[PDB]
């Protein structure tokens, strides 16, 4: 029954992944990362301490966030001494945010937290954000109390008016204001307040936030954004960059003003036109046409081949160790199913099948 | 009894940090292990 | 270089740097919340 217990647990896990509808997700995002650096973060529940582990996972989250959302922006805020301190402006450069996080790793956390001050700062940083970007705040709360100078309820109402979205990751237990902040801001949904139960769950929670948030049906902001695809150039002599005013051997050339840039994707410092490559947009295609989940094939029926269709692995001879895709009706091994829905985003059988 | 108050100005706080660093340095030098114990 | 000798108007120079101005103002425009101050004061003969 031990082996059966694992399989049913896998089936239960697959149950949540069976209902994959092509929800409309906002690929272009604008995130504000509010981290907590207060006396409550000096505890030892997370080895070595809450401050160290959160920063380490924040750096990993920054890396993953920009890898899967290349045309998004991020900012970082820290709650220290009852005030909100800005450590990184909204920008598309993953290195600037990582550099700020590393510097924060040295200073010891102290003082009391203030959600209102952090939220008010977030409201300002997200004010100069286009209407086609999803304004989001990912708060990592660690305290069980909040000391604020004003009425937190007024700020919550203001956030809803500006179409901002808030995700709160608590540490110890539920807090009433955080639940209201996440509920009144997410159109009544109560699934945006997550409390970790161990270190492993914490890694999953950050990794989950990397994916884009599905949009509501009544929140329509459809529009066309003027983008540009520059052509990389190879120059023999170094030239001054239009963004940092330094000498760089290479760089892309904008198609609107011919001014050069060092790295992509970034908005042109001259014409304020977003510059991206075809690859940057291709990274998000799997969020618009998600691959339909594979359904376990019952052992009652007969199978097609003894080996995997994609990896040519002998199916281990009770339960059928085969997963089939309804679109192409090709059996797959258990190992392939994980790699086809997480790393890859196309069913090899469907592509191989002619039409 | 006697109550002595000390108002800490922003500049005084910076000085206190400098004194703490100097105090830590002084203690560290005194606590250096002898030569015969190092190697 | 751009506003003193070149002659660019001051108003236009700050048009593209609104977030910088706002970020600088928010730093000194926020205050800590109310809290019992005399309770934390411990006198710790002198
Ligand atoms: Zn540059
Ligand atoms: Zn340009
Ligand atoms: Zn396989
Ligand atoms: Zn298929």
């Amino acid at each position: 029954a031990s082996l059966v217990a694992s399989i049913v647990e896998a089936r239960k896990k697959r149950t949540a992944k069976k209902n994959i509808t092509p929800y409309q997700r906002g690929i272009i995002r604008s995130l504000i990362l509010t981290l907590d650096c207060s006396e409550a973060m000096l505890e030892k529940d997370l080895r070595p301490n809450r401050h160290a582990m959160i920063i380490q996972y924040a750096i990993d989250f920054v890396h993953e966030f920009f890898d899967q959302n290349p045309i998004s922006q991020m900012g970082i805020i820290i709650m220290r001494n009852g005030l909100a301190q800005l450590v990184s402006q909204v920008s598309g450069n993953p290195q600037d945010h990582i550099d700020a996080l590393k510097s924060i790793r040295k200073q010891e956390p102290k003082g009391n937290p203030s959600l209102q001050n952090a939220l008010e700062m977030a409201r300002g940083l997200l004010l100069p954000v286009p209407a086609h970007c999803t304004r989001e705040v990912l708060i990592v709360f660690g305290s069980l109390s909040t000391t604020d100078p004003g009425d937190i309820h007024q700020t919550i109402d203001s956030l809803v008016s500006e179409k901002i979205r808030v995700k709160v990751l608590g540490l110890s237990a539920q807090v009433a204001i955080c639940k209201e902040l996440c509920k009144a801001t997410n159109y009544g949904d109560e699934s945006f307040y997550k409390i970790l139960l161990d270190e492993t769950h914490l890694k999953e929670l950050f990794n989950e936030a990397v994916t884009p948030l599905p949009v509501n049906k009544i929140n329509k902001g459809f529009t066309l954004v003027k983008m540009g695809f520059p052509t990389r150039i190879f120059e023999d002599t170094p030239t001054f960059c239009s963004c940092h005013s330094k000498l760089v051997y290479g760089g892309y050339f904008c198609p609107n003003c011919h001014s050069k840039v060092c790295s992509l994707p970034t908005v042109c410092p001259c014409c304020d036109l977003m510059l991206i490559l075809s690859t940057h947009l291709a990274r998000s295609y799997h969020h618009l046409m998600p691959l339909k989940t594979f359904a376990e094939v019952p052992t009652t029926e007969k199978f097609r081949s003894e080996d995997c269709f994609s990896c040519q692995s002998r199916f281990p001879i009770l339960t059928s160790s085969r997963y089939r895709c309804e679109d192409c009706k090709q059996e797959f091994c258990v190992d392939c199913d994980v790699f086809i829905h997480e790393i890859l985003h196309n069913c090899p059988g469907c592509e191989s099948k002619p039409v | 009894a006697t109550l002595h108050i000390n108002i800490t100005t922003a500049s005084d706080e910076v000085a206190q940090r400098e004194l703490q660093e100097r105090q830590a340095e002084e203690k560290r030098k005194q606590n250096a292990v002898p030569e015969w114990h190092k190697q | 270089e751009t506003v003193i000798n070149a002659g660019l108007p001051p108003s236009e120079f700050w048009s593209t740097r609104i977030p910088l101005l706002r970020a600088f103002a928010l730093s000194t425009s926020q205050k800590v919340g109310p809290y019992n101050v005399l309770s934390t004061i411990k006198p710790v003969n002198k």
